[PDB]
Formats: C-alpha cells, sequence, structure tokens
RNA sequence: AAAAAUGUGAUCUUGCUUGUAAAUACAAUUUUGAGAGGUUAAUAAAUUACAAGUAGUGCUAUUUUUGUAUUUAGGUUAGCUAUUUAGCUUUACGU
RNA sequence: CUAGUCUGGCACGGUGAAGAGACAUGAGAGGUGUAGAAUAAGUGGGAGGCCCGGGCCGCCGGUGAAUACCACUACUCUGAUC
C-alpha cells in the first residue's frame, strides 16, 4: 500500500494532441486492478472528496410544488412535478432499458415532509443520494450542482474510472484536486498490498496513447 | 544492489527488507535504504516511460 | 510400439535367442543387431517351481505370451537363434525348445532363418569335474 | 509404470549400390533429446545379413558382417 | 395474467455470486449382492425461499382498475401424398 | 577437556558453448450466451467532432453498458533478448 512525493509531478499543460475539439474535455483518472474477485465479498468502493470540483456532467431530477418549481424552469430543464413521476412507473424496468435516467435527486424543503420514510439505503455508495450538505435545494444551486463532488464504484469489468480533471478551470485548480484525490485513495485503500499498478490519463473520446 | 532491484521488480518487500537488513545492519538503515531504492526505482520507471 | 512402414510390402523382422537347457528356458526377442531388445521371459515367472522350468506346456504358454506381446508391438517375422547349454559340458538343447518352436509357429509368427549361435569351444581349459565323474 | 518402447523412432537401413537390394530393415532409435545426439548413439552397431538376403539369385550358405 | 397512481427520495421483487433446506424414487444393472465408502458429508451444481454484495435495483415495500361478463364446452397442437377429385399417419426425423 | 586429524560453510577464485526449469521487457495477431445487417470487444464516453459549403457511423428498432475523436486492459498464440 505504497505508491508515493511531489518533486516532478508537473508540466501537465501539454494537451494539444488530446484536445483539439470545440468543447471542453474531461480528464479522468483510471487504474488497473489486480488481486480482486468480482462476485464475492471483495468490495472496493468509496467516496473521494474534492475541494474545487471542475465540471461533472450529469442530469439532476428536480421535484417540488413551491418557489423552487418556479425558479427551476429558468434552467431550461424539462421540470415537471407529478406527471414526470407518473411517466416513470414500473414498466420502463420491464423494458430492457435502464429506468433511472438521473444521476442525482432532490432533498429540499418541498419534499422534507415526504422524505422521512422507511426507505433508507440504496445507491448511496453508488452516489445517487441527495442531501442538504452537497446543495440539493435546486432553486439557486441547480446551476451550481453542475459542479458537484465525485465518487467511484466497482462492477464486473474489474476496472475503475472517476472524473478528476478538466483541461474552463485552469490546472492550478486541478493540481490540488489531484493531491486530494490521491490523498483519499491512499487512505481508503481486506488485505491488499500495492493495488496501484499504473494510473491512467484520460480525455473525453479517442484512440490509445501512452503517457504517465 | 542489482539483486535488491530485481527483488523490487518481483515485488517481495518483506524478503527485500530482511535482505537489506542482513546486509547493512540496523532497521533504520534498512528502512532508509529501501525508501532510497524505491525512489530510484520510480526514477528508472519515469526514465523508461520517457 | 507402432510400425509406420507399409504392411503389405515388407514385414517387420526380429530375432529370438531361444535358450533351452535342462532346467531353464529363455525366450529373448531382440532386434537384428542384438543391442536393443524387445521382450524376455523366464520360466520362473510362469511356474513358481525351480524343478520344472524347462517344461513343454509352460514353454508353449510362454511362447504364446511372447508372441502376443510381440504382435502388440508389431513385429511379424522372426529369425530363430537356437542356443543350447554349450561350453565344455554339453552341446544339447533342452526339451522345451521343441514345444516352443512349434508354439511360436502356430501362434502366427513368420519364420525366417534358423541357426545356432551356441558358444562351441574348440580348445579350452579343464572341464569342471573329477576323474571318476558323476556318481549316482 | 510407463511403457519403455513408446518414444522410439524407426530409421531405415541402407546398403551400398554395389549390391542389389537397397533396404534391409529398421531399428528403434531414440530421439535427439537435448544434450545427447541420436547420430552419436547410432554410431557403432553391427548387423547380420546373409548373402541370400543381400544378393537375390546366388548361394545362401555364405554370410557377411555389416557395420553401420 | 395486463393498465390509474398517492406513496416508502419518484421508484421492481433479484437471469448472478456467497452461506442455509429441509425436498430432488428404487431397481435393472460393469467387477459388487450387502453395511458405510468417497452417498451422502463438507459444502462455490442447480430449481424454490431467506439475508448479504452488487451483475439484477434508489434496500425496505404500496394501491386502483382490468383478466368481469360470450360462465362456456368441443377440438387443432393436421400430416404427409396427388395434375385435380380426393386419399389418409394413435406423432418419427437408427428402428 | 585439548594438541593432532577428518568433513562442511564463508572471502581469496572469473570467464565461453550446449541442454533442462522458473521470471520480466519492446511489438503484431487477439475476443462470436440469447439477440442485432456487422469480432456488442471493454467502462466515465458522445450526439456529435474531425478533414477538404460537403464527408462517417449515429440517437435508436434489437441486445444486459453500440461504433468517429481519450488507456492497454481480465486474457489465447507468434515473438527478439543488454
Amino acid at each position: 500500500s505504497r505508491d508515493t512525493l511531489y518533486e516532478a509531478v508537473r508540466e501537465v499543460l501539454h494537451g494539444n494532441q488530446r484536445k483539439r475539439r470545440k468543447f471542453l474535455e474531461t480528464v479522468e483518472l483510471q487504474i488497473s486492478l489486480k488481486n480482486y474477485d468480482p462476485q464475492k465479498d471483495k468490495r472496493f468502493s468509496g467516496t473521494v472528496r474534492l475541494k474545487s470540483t471542475p465540471r461533472p456532467k450529469f442530469s439532476v431530477c428536480v421535484l417540488g410544488d413551491q418557489q423552487h418549481c418556479d425558479e427551476a424552469k429558468a434552467v431550461d430543464i424539462p421540470h415537471m412535478d407529478i406527471e414526470a413521476l407518473k411517466k416513470l412507473n414500473k414498466n420502463k424496468k420491464l423494458v430492457k432499458k435502464l429506468a433511472k435516467k438521473y444521476d442525482a435527486f432532490l432533498a429540499s424543503e418541498s419534499l422534507i415532509k415526504q422524505i422521512p420514510r422507511i426507505l433508507g439505503p440504496g445507491l448511496n455508495k453508488a452516489g445517487k443520494f441527495p442531501s442538504l450538505l452537497t446543495h440539493n435545494e435546486n432553486m439557486v444551486a441547480k446551476v451550481d450542482e453542475v459542479k458537484s463532488t465525485i465518487k467511484f464504484q466497482m462492477k464486473k469489468v474489474l476496472c475503475l474510472a472517476v472524473a478528476v480533471g478538466h483541461v474552463k478551470m485552469t490546472d492550478d485548480e486541478l493540481v490540488y484536486n489531484i493531491h486530494l484525490a490521491v490523498n483519499f485513495l491512499v487512505s481508503l485503500l481486506k488485505k491488499n498490498w500495492q493495488n496501484v499498478r499504473a494510473l491512467y490519463i484520460k480525455s473525453t473520446m479517442g484512440k490509445p496513447q501512452r503517457l504517465y | 544492489e542489482r539483486r535488491a532491484m530485481e527483488l523490487l521488480k518481483v515485488s517481495k518487500d518483506k524478503r527485500a527488507l530482511k535482505f537489506i537488513k542482513k546486509r547493512v545492519g540496523t532497521h533504520i538503515r534498512a528502512k532508509r535504504k529501501r525508501e532510497e531504492l524505491s525512489s530510484v526505482l520510480a526514477a528508472m520507471r519515469k526514465a523508461a516511460a520517457k | 510400439s507402432l510400425g509406420p512402414q507399409v504392411a503389405e510390402g515388407e514385414n517387420v523382422f526380429g530375432v529370438c535367442h531361444i535358450f533351452a537347457s535342462f532346467n531353464d528356458t529363455f525366450v529373448h526377442v531382440t532386434d537384428l543387431s542384438g543391442k536393443e531388445t524387445i521382450c524376455r521371459v523366464t520360466g520362473g515367472m510362469k511356474v513358481k517351481a525351480d524343478r520344472d522350468e524347462s517344461s513343454p506346456y509352460a514353454a508353449m504358454l510362454a511362447a504364446q505370451d511372447v508372441a502376443q506381446r510381440c504382435k502388440e508391438l508389431g513385429i511379424t517375422a522372426l529369425h530363430i537363434k537356437l542356443r543350447a547349454t554349450g561350453g565344455n559340458r554339453t552341446k544339447t538343447p533342452g526339451p522345451g525348445a521343441q514345444s516352443a518352436l512349434r508354439a511360436l509357429a502356430r501362434s502366427g509368427m513368420k519364420i525366417g532363418r534358423i541357426e545356432d549361435v551356441t558358444p562351441i569351444p574348440s580348445d579350452s581349459t579343464r572341464r569342471k569335474g573329477g576323474r571318476r565323474g558323476r556318481r549316482l | 509404470v510407463v511403457d519403455p518402447f513408446s518414444k522410439k523412432d524407426w530409421y531405415d537401413v541402407k546398403a551400398p549400390a554395389m549390391f542389389n537390394i537397397r533396404n534391409i530393415g529398421k531399428t528403434l532409435v531414440t530421439r535427439t533429446q537435448g544434450t545427447k545426439i541420436a547420430s552419436d548413439g547410432l554410431k557403432g552397431r553391427v548387423f547380420e545379413v546373409s548373402l541370400a538376403d543381400l544378393q537375390n539369385d546366388e548361394v545362401a550358405f555364405r554370410k557377411f558382417k555389416l557395420i553401420t
């Protein structure tokens, strides 16, 4: 459990061969896992926290019958109170497509009378649990929830992928994200000696190329 | 020292620590030598990368 | 233990050094040189008695067993080197060879040349025995 | 527990052109397994081929000795 | 068995993996008829139920209507063959 | 209990070739449960961006997560050794 040292961890400005598109790209962190069983009780999962979150692209489900409902319509999202929940019945799961369609949900003062129910755990470790600490109020912080925290999980492919960088925000805001990302990964890393094989570099879309 | 580098390549940390301890002496010297060999192993890995 | 050569054109040759003394019988099948063997049986394997190792029925059974083992490896024809006791004592083969040469013929083994390779001495040292001889 | 005569190849025995019949027979030869050489193991051997088997239309009582 | 939907953060009962059952004929019979083996057990085979992980899902888990009433009952699981008329397999496609 | 003697280990005291066994590196082939016109190749992908106003497959009908622009990966052979 020893991957480390920040003497020469710099000069990440070279992104001409990777990024030549019009829009802004997502530089991701991936790793190759070894000595891990996919099906049994071996579970590698956790919540890595960043301070300055660059740009996670994901959709947010918004529900409410208050001023939040009136102010969330300026985001130009298809917001709808009860017919949107009526559209998502128990038929879109019988249909083979995934009946989730949202990576985030709402937990605010409109649904605070409906939230204290028996429904507890779920996709909290997957990272689909709204809370008041991470700004899921959605009248002003709906735009700010585009910049949200990150999390990671495992599946049967036996690989890891998380979004830690974006070459809008400069690399001075991303280097501290790299510091905190590896600082939480070493702390959150059963007995497993040196799981870190090779940290990957990643952009939005493309072809393979080796650089550490 | 090249044998200790080969033990670092085949990743046997406990046997490498015991071997470096048997060669140089005390455990403080062995722990410092293991970290110095890991640092130059990372330097050689960076040199083999570019 | 298989023959890759053609079965119709040419049959696989070997030799058998048939040793037959008065109380011992070998059936030793070897190649044409003699350095590399194929199989070898003794009378003690068949009969658990040293008084009748040179038996005609046991020699017939041993010859049929060696012929079956030889057809398992795939050698069709055999030359017959008929050894005897030899030396300075006697020059007479045992009675088991007369049964064994008929048994290996009736078992289905092709017969080539038959000759003796008995170590016949011309002029040698003193024969084992006293002046008066074998008293009984 | 294994059969000894399993990994044995068969090499054909050749005669010089001054006689009639080219082929004589075959003899089990081990493969070239690493250090040892099959041609080195097949260095000194002596066969026994009669004159009637060597030359076709001649006498039969005479014999020779053929070294390989 | 298919359809309102308040819900339990909107939201279904898990084709997978791991631990448990307690089900899952005997005989004929290739050594062996008998008492175990090495059935069986333990305990990574599988169909059903429980819990975990998560491939399966926001765990746990909820409600209205329809399938009412043509309640039905009979029957096809229709063949192959022949130009047509028609002939005509208890279903062989090793038999 | 020892001179003396025997044996084993450590440094003095290296090299070239063949044979057997184990480990690692640079590369090229490399993926067909149901189903889909197609080795679903792979996950966060992305509805689009590349090149010279125009070029590609899409989103998806159908699979339990579908092609361009970012990584060598669970893993099967070829494979040259400072």
